[PDB]
């Protein structure tokens, strides 16, 4: 009862296919071969189960190639994605039985082909800690050196895949002055520094009209008075 | 925006309002209440309504190269023809309408007495 | 080299870097700090010619600016319908008042 | 605005006329 | 279609949206939600008391609940300047007092002409 | 998943979250680095007895049921070679597993406080014009069991934000991690959180780091404009009266 | 108070002018 | 130096530039040309005039330098500063310009009556 | 001392309060009704192994050390004949014992809430004159494990009052107890408590039942002194008038 | 290895003495005999330890009588008190050893001799529950019957020793009416019911001055009247 | 041996150790307890002679006390300026009233 | 026994002690001498008088025993108790003493008029 | 104080005089 | 209320005395 | 004390106030408003001001053998010449000043009618 | 020097200390501190409302802050007895109504003498 997986690591890009090998060995007459995957948060998920009496088992994007004459079984993950980055286990195997696992193979999925972009670095401080922040860039050839005459610590950069399909990187470093420190980048034969980013007109008419009506009323009183006086003589 | 393109620009030194059709096109065609009451050429963007002191009401809209926009009922009560009916105008309206009628009646008494 | 005319809430100032020498117009006031001038209220219509001298960048050049303002609050909006309907009835009232004076003598 | 000083320009004219007729009436009543 | 009817009584503004008779409607003003208890959001009435010009003058959108305000019919633009216990003389009260003033002057001086000729 | 950091020659409680009604046997697996998951034992639940492996005597593993349908594996007399991830499993076919529980066995080499201590960062001033965005950074340090989970939440929501962590780098005897988040333009000046789950987090409750961003003259001129237009339609009535009374003498 | 005084100053001036015209003219 | 007489009538604002009456003039406004550009046909120059219509207090209120041909723009030693609340059919009129119409109305109303009285022979 | 009320075919945790530094063996005793205290087992602590009695196979008793110097005896596969009081003991000579823990093993015959429900009483009206005192009474009922402790405290103090309990009488399937207290004269109208310790209380915290206990003439003489001095300067004016009008006839 | 205690219960009054018997049996050559007591709150307290090689061990109020030739050991508790009411255990017995206990004897301590007192009963209600309360009485011959035509339950009385050295008793009982119920007592040939327990010098000058002004005004009216009458005749 | 005259808020009591026998004056009231007497109000002016007998220390001595009070609230403050200015004008008013009676007869 | 006639006029309080009119008297006040002490010259004795001026209700209000020469002070069998609100220019006058002035004023005003009437023969 | 009873001593005198002149006036009016 | 009644009792008594003197004296 | 020696004794049966100069000396010399308005010999300690009903105002002080003391402005509004101007005295003042003037005028009518 | 000016309007007493124009002053009354917030301690005014005689009559000391009250200028002694809406007739209102009563009686009886002799 042995399960052998002589594959340490595989690297395959997005929407390609990958075959994983598993050399089992047993003396039973009817057995099952289960496939499990392990996330980096330590969770085991059942993928596919190949019963050793009927034909090849496939379920969605998984397919199993079975060689009963030999001792080889093989898992196919077609049309890869970004959360197919796990560690995959081959298991061999009514409620009391045990599963015999292999040592496990690791699949690390790489992004597709992109045109080259430029870093556009920044910097951010906390009194003594600095952190150069690098924005999106496709090829992973980065050098995120900082500038300070007074160096204490400098950890490594952490390159991670962005949701755009490009890369971001942070490089911490503790210094004393921590204010005159400016990070630089040597990405893709063209150096990028961080100093280029561093730098009452109707009231008057109403009074005029009211004065005009006053001067009309003081004449329409005069005409009426003068004619009523004419009526009496 | 959500098919709500007309705005009104205000808060300036003079008393005028300006309907700004925020819609990218050429030759924007203004309206008022379903009819094409106006039109526009280029080099000017904000249609003029007149003075806020003349109370521009209505329901204005515009139209770009795409489908026609939604209205905006402007209501302006910048009145200026308001009179204050407190207890010193309606009590000074019963003194220009009692003295005047009694002066006219003490005239008409003598007019008819002469006949 | 122009002369900047900066604005407080109602003070239409005149700013320089060298001594303002008034030429001709509304003198406003003086000001205690040199290279300044106060013109006073916005609604006063300050207007005048004020030559100044150069600065630390554009020296040996005597500059000049006139200030002119027409922010009217002594202005009245004359209408062609309530002026020509007050005059044309005041001529009627005058010609009626000149009828009784005939009618006695 | 120019309203408060402008309104009394008629009531300095009616005062002239009122004192003219009081000065004409006092003459034709006593003498 | 049917515009917002606004009516200004004294110093109090009150406006109605006659597009939906019976529903649960809301009101807004520059996306500052007005409704839910000062101010009054009735079933189709809004009663803006103390309507001072420099704080309540803008975009009023009437719409029933569950609906987006930008998917409504249209907006308003209000620039009212109100006074306390005052009227606004349109030609309905300036062509009425002029008619009844002459029909009360000629309806009194004729009576004095009767009373004086007797 | 969590961690357990007992010392040598001690006892450790390892509970599994796999809730299953009417189980029959509960298996227990152990995974160490570069080896395979092997079964240690399995616990009958209709008879309440452990069935061990071919390797050790009894007195090491014990399955405890505190309540009905809840199981805890108690280890006894801990040695440094007992450290790994412990699962619990049940059949249904397939075999479900139970999310893991790391056990770390140390020689009491901590001698201080080993809680994660944040030293948070703020976005740069030049990033916040020419990108319409800003980025935070939440560096933690000096924490021992290394089973840590940093995730970002909103000011008041239940959404998980698109953070981008880094590798748990090791200092001379402690560890260090940093996570960072980019937020767009119109959700920028609000509050954000850097919730940190850990075992040696004070009071058991996980941390929660908050991240910063004249009308008087106008009425008395037209209340006297309408009086003089009503004393001017009485003088015309009186003028009509005297003209009709004078024209009957001509 | 000050704009309102001129609109009742002209009233007493109109009534005083009319009364002292009507009483002056009674001389014939 | 001689001023720039700014005649503001209604909406039309006419500036006069008599500093070079023996040459051909242009204008500027915030170091940008205006007048003699043959577009927006309200504006337009003359031997010294510049007539701006549809004037506003907000825009077109600043430095109006008037320089002749063959002249660098920063050679002139005079500028204007025009800020104007240009209005629609309104004119400046103080108190003293209304009493002089009232007195003339009295002397043309009361100068007719003693002539109608003298006509009656 | 407390109680534990697990059902049959279950597991029970029995912890002892005897805190001893640098122990070597921890014995475990069992006392049943009308029998003697017998040792079940004893737990080596320098080697961490149980040494049982001559009567049962392993897989029944397990000694768990959750922390250093704390011990819990876990029983497994409980039968109804497992019920009694469980002590833990250590040598020093003498042998110290550990305050007991009653374990009750039932067949899940509760089927309701079994918390103690008070129905408190108040002193009579005739007792509170001819005795200068008053007596309370705090009757509890309907509680199953019967390890209950009623004690009375003051309104705000840490004194234990002279209560006088009764026998835990048994109803048809539940139990019932009552305690009562007499208080003197000048400490009578205050607050008192009937603190009740039990296992099946709500939220684990034990209950706590609270027990009740002229300037008018001066103004109207000088407001009429000044009227008559103003009617006396009019009679003199009139006297001057008539005297000037009478002297012109003489 | 046996320990026998053939004593079920003992009753002994206050400030007397009591002997408890314990028949041990063993085959060792050197052993110890420990004595323990158990409170009703289930607490074991070590009392006294008799080493089987030297003389009789006593510690305070405890004394041990040792018969090495026989198999009898005996504990003496002299000058009894009120908290000597426990259950006493004989134990037989280097860190690994066990103690062999006996079945245990119970000591119940009775109070002294007192003159007879009288009950003075009371009653207290809670809507349906009643409780007759009996105050201090020395001889325990009590009968605490209640009176009701409508009986549901009636538990037994609970006689307990007061701190005065006499007895108190409570007898609960649930009834319907629970208001016309009155308990009675037949203690010591004399029945006790519960119905006998059931039943200014300037104010005067101001008034004088005002009276003087009244008498002046009524004469200045008279002078004016008399002269105006003279003007007419 | 005097007789103590103690004070409540308005009761001017008379206290003894042996039986008070009234001689002559305002009797006030009696009082139910012996070796007491009530004189009543402060503003009543109680005055009288009340002989009493001896006490437990100064026995075989008949003692006597008169009580006298002048707490006046029936008194009036007569002034030499508003009495001699009321009389001297009332004589004037009487002599004026006795002029008209002459003037008729 | 014969009383001590207390004549209180204005401020002066005069007590009379007629119990020994054939001897020479003194006074006491709370077992302390007063009168015949030849100081504070307002107070002063006579054959029976005692005249206290600047009297007060607060002090000088108590036991005034008057005993002759050669007499132990506790031999007399009479005491006074004087408590007096002695006042400034005020006298006791009830209602009945004012109506008798009103009636006399009426009968002396109305008793002159029918005599002036009888004078006129 | 003696004010309330003292004030009515004049208004029992004016009542005497008032009833005297009503008794004198009724005699010289009817008879 | 009671001190004030005597100051308006004398008023009606003065006015009644003056009226019934003035009307009695009209007999001549 | 702090050079504040004058006090005023009150709360007695009669209406009088007494200035008590709490200063140890012989022959205390009283003042009022800077001048020596009074003096004192021995055997009397509290200067008398009169009645509280006569309102003693001023600024009183004293002087011992040491330096002169600080004043104490006495203010007494025990008024007694107060009249109550409610709505039943100003309305009973327009009934003694209307009936009296009309009785005097109906007298003066007959007086001048006789002439 | 300058005494405390006290002025009693109606039933409300208000008193001023004109020795220090502008400062932060305190007030006391038998060493019961009055000032700091009923009663009113203004910049130089004290406004004693409901001035009942039996609780507010004693020693008032005006002094700026930082100074001891016994090191001040002097004290006051106040024994006011106030009434509700009343006056106090000094010789300013009893020599005024007596003058104007005779100049309104002789200024009316002379008019009746004119009107009756005509």
């Amino acid at each position: 009862q042995k399960v052998t997986q002589a594959q340490s690591s595989v690297s395959m890009p997005v929407r390609k296919a990958v075959t994983l090998n598993c050399l089992y060995e047993t003396s039973w007459w009817s057995y099952y071969i289960f496939w499990y995957k392990q996330l980096p948060s330590k969770e085991m998920i059942f993928l596919i189960r190949q019963g050793s009496d009927e034909q090849n088992a496939k379920s969605g994007r998984y397919s199993v190639n079975f060689k009963k004459a030999a001792k080889s079984v093989a898992l196919t993950i077609s049309a890869l994605q970004l959360e197919d980055s796990a560690k995959y286990f081959c298991a061999l195997g009514l409620n009391t039985d045990k599963l015999i696992f292999g040592k496990g193979t690791r699949v690390t999925v790489e992004p597709r082909s992109q045109p080259h972009t430029k870093p556009s670095v920044f910097v951010m401080k906390n009194g003594t800690n600095v952190a150069c922040l690098v924005k999106e860039f496709y090829p992973k050839d980065i050098r995120i050196n900082l500038v300070s005459s007074k160096k204490i610590t400098e950890f490594d950069p952490a390159i991670v895949i962005s949701p755009s399909g490009k890369y971001n990187a942070v490089k911490l470093g503790k210094y004393e002055d921590s204010n005159s420190v400016t990070c630089s980048v040597q990405h893709d034969n063209k150096t990028v520094h961080s100093t280029d980013f561093e730098v009452t007109e109707k009231v008057n008419m109403m009074s005029l009209t009211v004065l005009g009506l006053r001067m009309l009323f003081a004449k329409t009183v005069a005409v009426n008075f003068l004619l009523t006086a004419k009526l009496f003589f | 925006k959500g098919n709500h393109l007309v705005k009104v620009y205000d808060y300036q030194e003079d008393g005028s309002v300006l309907l700004t059709c925020d819609a990218e096109a050429k030759n924007i065609t203004w309206f008022k209440d379903g009819k094409m009451i106006g039109f526009l050429t280029e080099d000017k963007k904000k249609w003029n309504l007149g003075s806020n002191a003349k109370d521009p009401r209505g329901m204005y809209q515009c139209k770009g190269s795409q489908n026609k926009s939604k209205p905006l009922q402007v209501y302006y009560r910048m009145c200026q023809n308001c009179i204050e009916l407190n207890a010193a105008t309606i009590s000074g309206f019963l003194f220009a309408e009692i003295v005047s009628i009694f002066v006219l009646a003490v005239g008409v008494y003598f007019i008819a007495g002469q006949d | 080299f122009k002369i900047p005319i900066e604005e407080l809430e109602d003070r239409v100032f005149v700013n320089c870097n060298t001594s303002i020498t008034w030429v001709e117009g509304t003198v406003g006031t003086l000001l205690s700090d040199i290279t300044r001038l106060d013109l006073g209220k916005r609604i006063l219509d300050p207007r005048g010619i004020y030559r100044c001298n150069g600065t630390d960048i554009y020296k040996d050049k005597e500059s000049t600016v006139q200030v002119h303002y027409r922010m009217c609050q002594s202005c009245v909006e004359l209408d062609p319908a309530t002026v020509a309907g007050i005059i044309v009835t005041d001529v009627i009232a005058t010609l009626l008042l000149a009828l009784g004076v005939f009618c006695f003598a | 605005l120019l309203d408060p000083k402008l309104c009394y320009l008629l009531d300095g004219i009616l005062f002239i006329y009122g004192v003219i007729l009081t000065a004409l009436f006092l003459r034709v009543k006593f003498s | 279609q049917t515009p917002y009817k606004v009516s200004i009584s004294g110093t109090t503004v009150i406006l109605t949206c006659p597009q939906y008779p019976g529903s649960e409607i809301l009101w807004q003003h520059n996306d500052k939600n007005i409704g839910g208890d000062n101010i009054g959001s009735d079933e189709d009435h809004l009663s803006l008391k103390e309507f001072s010009e420099l704080e309540q003058s803008g975009y009023y959108v009437c719409y029933p609940r569950g609906s987006k305000p930008e998917d409504a019919n249209f907006y308003l633009y209000l620039r009212a300047r109100v006074c306390e216990n005052c009227m606004e003389m349109d030609v309905m009260s300036v062509a009425t007092i002029v008619i009844v003033d002459i029909c009360i002057t000629g309806g009194l001086l004729l009576l004095v002409y009767y009373w004086s000729k007797n | 998943t969590k961690s357990v950091t007992r010392p040598t020659r001690s006892s450790a409680e390892i509970t599994c979250d796999l809730t299953v009604i009417n189980a029959f046997y509960i298996h227990w697996y152990l995974h160490q680095e570069g080896k395979a998951p092997q079964r240690l034992l399995y616990y009958d639940v209709s008879n309440s007895k452990d069935v061990l492996e071919s390797g050790l005597s009894p007195g090491k593993y014990y399955t405890h049921t505190p309540r009905r349908w809840s199981w805890i594996l108690i280890l006894r007399n801990l040695i440094e070679n007992d450290s790994g991830v412990y699962y619990c499993a049940t059949w249904d076919y397939k075999k479900l597993f139970g999310s893991g529980t790391t056990l770390v066995v140390t020689d009491k080499q901590l001698d201080a406080d080993v809680s994660p201590k944040p030293t948070i960062f703020l976005p740069s001033i030049a990033e916040t014009k020419l990108q319409k965005a800003g980025t935070y950074l939440c560096l933690l340090e000096k924490f021992f069991p290394d089973v840590i989970k940093i995730h970002w939440q909103e000011k008041k929501s239940n959404t998980i934000l698109g953070s981008q962590e880094g590798n748990t780098m090791k200092t001379n005897d402690t560890y260090m991690k940093f996570s960072w988040l980019t937020v767009p333009e119109k959700s920028l000046d609000k509050e954000h959180r850097c919730i940190v789950r850990h075992e040696n987090n004070k009071n058991g409750v996980d941390q929660e780091i908050i991240f910063p961003p004249t009308l008087l003259l106008q009425l008395t001129n037209t209340s006297a404009y309408y009086m003089y237009l009503l004393l001017l339609l009485k003088s015309v009535v009186y003028f009509a009266i005297i003209t009709c009374c004078l024209l009957r003498r001509t």
